[PDB]
RNA sequence: GAGUGAGAAUGCAGGCAUGAGUAGCGAUUAGGCAAGUGAGAACCUUGCCCGCCGAAAGACCAAGGGUUCCUGGGCCAGGCCAGUCCGCCCAGGGUGAGUCGGGACCUAAGGCGAGGCCGACAGGCGUAGUCGAUGGACAACGGGUUGAUAUUCCCGUACC
């Protein structure tokens, strides 16, 4: 087994599959390429994911004293969370519901020697 | 028209999996003594000093 | 039993930036029980502070309605009174600036 | 272009018409107030 | 110049006329502005036509530039410090450089400015 | 001894799916640029043009609502988007009348009603009266004020 550190941000106001779109672009890459891709991918979900990756890198560098140049993303995944419930008026006075979705984000980082 | 039956796991996920994004390449430029990263659209602009990067 | 005294009415003075904009102009602000009247408050202030006042203006401020998880909350209704002393101009040191 | 709706409020109509005194003026209204009081409503009358 | 091929930028002929006049005036007043990249693409012909008119100073060109862009201040500065300053340069008066995409709607912005090399 | 065995009754209540990141984002007016705050700015703030209403899409009142008014703080929840902004939420402040609107004045349509009449009963009528404005009698202007209030506060002059 190899040393690893984890960091997550729950209750983030993005859709699960919509954040997973961006998340699929970072699996298995090094942290530097990850930061570059998240900076240069024009998506709203790019901000929370990049923040989570940056926080995880900070935790790995501080708590365990690992060298950031050798860290790589081991597994990253988003799971749907509690959904805020709302109501919307529609035509003919008849009413439909709006499901305000919320997602979880999990990032664990692994340090792999070259 | 409306659907009359639930489209299955395989159909839904197979259709959805094609919708993705593509990661682009980056360009290193030597400006002001620092090497910073732009897309190739901005290589000349970076060397001359006409593009703003935070 | 109970006898009639004029200074069973005043609740408090009120401190505010407008209250100071009035304190500079020899006009004062007091908090007064709702069932009062300008004549009663005039007699009260004259007797208590030995100053001869000209006229008193009164206003009612409806209570606000403050949010709380327990439920719908409403504060109490208050009556403010505006008083203006005469040209004699005797400051009330009990106001405490 | 008619769109004027049913409920056109007036607190003066409301109070003189569904008021406590209009209730108490007739015996049926007293019966209604007693029934409501037995039930335990917070607002007895409109 | 060649008209915009598709449905027009702002949504009508009068609207784009006013929009383009305002962009040209603000750009000539200031020197360097940041705007939508296709907007700068469509801006290029108008500012270049103004530079063409400016190159040859005369009363008819005074009135032509006035009827185009509606500001005595900007036309005066255009005829006084921009005009003669491009006397020896034939074409190529504006530079388009795009920048980080917008946060509001991810529209590509480009920084368009006069050439001040000479 | 049983409220004792569900898979269905267009069953009931709770939760979660696909249709799907698809349609729509609420008009006949339209913006762009600069500087400023801010971690983030088309959407907020300030400046210049452009656009639209202008018998209104401006300014006041009544009915109606009740703090949405102003100031300061913050932006997970609400605004069909981010939002430093908000009619969001937290705290504080703000409504000053002998003369403006009602009561101490009076009545219309109509309501209540002592006695009284009628009605098995509960009740229904209406006299003297008393209620009931959408009516009538009866007393103001100019200017100034701070960050929010002005025919109310102050100055000046009057009224009944
Ligand atoms: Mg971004
Ligand atoms: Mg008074
Ligand atoms: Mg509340
Ligand atoms: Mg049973
Ligand atoms: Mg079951
Ligand atoms: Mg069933
Ligand atoms: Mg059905
Ligand atoms: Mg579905
Ligand atoms: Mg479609
Ligand atoms: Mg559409
Ligand atoms: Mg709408
Ligand atoms: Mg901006
Ligand atoms: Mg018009
Ligand atoms: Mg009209
Ligand atoms: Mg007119
Ligand atoms: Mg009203
Ligand atoms: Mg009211
Ligand atoms: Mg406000
Ligand atoms: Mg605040
Ligand atoms: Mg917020
Ligand atoms: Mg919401
Ligand atoms: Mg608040
Ligand atoms: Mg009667
Ligand atoms: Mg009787
Ligand atoms: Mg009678
Ligand atoms: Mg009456
Ligand atoms: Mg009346
Ligand atoms: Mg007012
Ligand atoms: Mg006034």
């Amino acid at each position: 087994e190899f040393p690893s550190a984890t960091a997550k941000a729950r209750y983030v106001r993005v859709s699960a599959t919509k954040a997973r779109r961006v998340i699929d672009l970072v699996r298995g890459k090094s942290v530097e390429e990850a930061l570059d891709i998240l900076r240069w991918a024009p998506q709203a979900a790019s901000e929370p994911v990049a923040k989570v990756i940056a926080s995880a890198a900070a935790n790995a560098q501080n708590n365990e004293g690992l060298d950031p140049s050798t860290l790589v993303v081991a597994t990253v995944y988003a799971d749907e969370g509690p959904t805020a419930k709302r109501i919307r008026p529609r035509a003919q006075g008849r009413a439909f519901r709006i499901r305000k979705r919320t997602s979880h984000i999990t990032v664990i980082v692994e340090s792999r020697p070259p | 028209a409306v659907p009359k039956r639930r489209m299955s796991r395989a159909n839904t996920r197979s259709r959805r999996a094609q919708w993705k994004a593509e990661a682009p390449g980056l360009v290193t430029v030597s400006v002001a003594g620092q090497q910073r990263k732009v897309p190739r659209r901005l290589l000349k602009a970076a060397r001359l000093g006409l593009v703003d990067l935070d | 039993a109970t006898i009639t005294d004029p200074r069973d009415i005043i609740l408090a003075p009120v401190i505010s930036e407008k209250s100071y904009g009035l304190i500079e102009d020899n006009v004062y602000t007091f908090v007064v029980h709702p069932d009062s009247n300008k004549t009663q408050i005039k007699i009260a202030i004259e007797k208590i502070f030995d100053v001869k006042v000209d006229s008193v203006n009164t206003a009612n401020r409806q209570g606000k309605r403050k949010r709380t998880r327990t439920g719908f909350g409403k504060r109490k209704s208050t009556k403010r009174a505006i008083v203006k002393l005469a040209a004699g101009s005797k400051p009330i040191d009990l106001f405490g600036a | 272009a008619k769109g004027k709706r049913t409920f056109q409020p007036n607190n003066r109509r409301r109070a003189r018409v569904h008021g406590f005194r209009l209730r108490m003026r007739t015996r049926a209204g007293r019966a209604i107030v007693a029934n409501r009081r037995s039930k335990g409503r917070r607002a007895l009358t409109a | 110049p060649k008209p915009t091929k598709g449905p027009r930028l702002g949504g009508s002929s009068s609207h784009q006329s006013a929009l383009l006049a305002n962009l040209a005036t603000s750009l000539f007043e200031h020197g360097r502005i940041k705007t939508t990249e296709p907007k700068a693409r469509a801006l290029r012909p108008y500012a270049e036509k103004l530079i063409t008119h400016a190159k040859k100073g005369a009363l008819h060109n005074r009135r032509e530039v006035m009827k185009k862009i509606r500001d005595k201040d900007v036309v005066h500065t255009l005829f006084a410090e921009i005009g003669p300053f491009y006397a020896d340069r034939n074409g190529g008066y504006t530079r388009i450089i795009k920048v980080e995409n917008r946060k509001g709607d991810n529209a590509p912005m480009a920084v368009i400015e006069l050439v001040r090399e000479k």
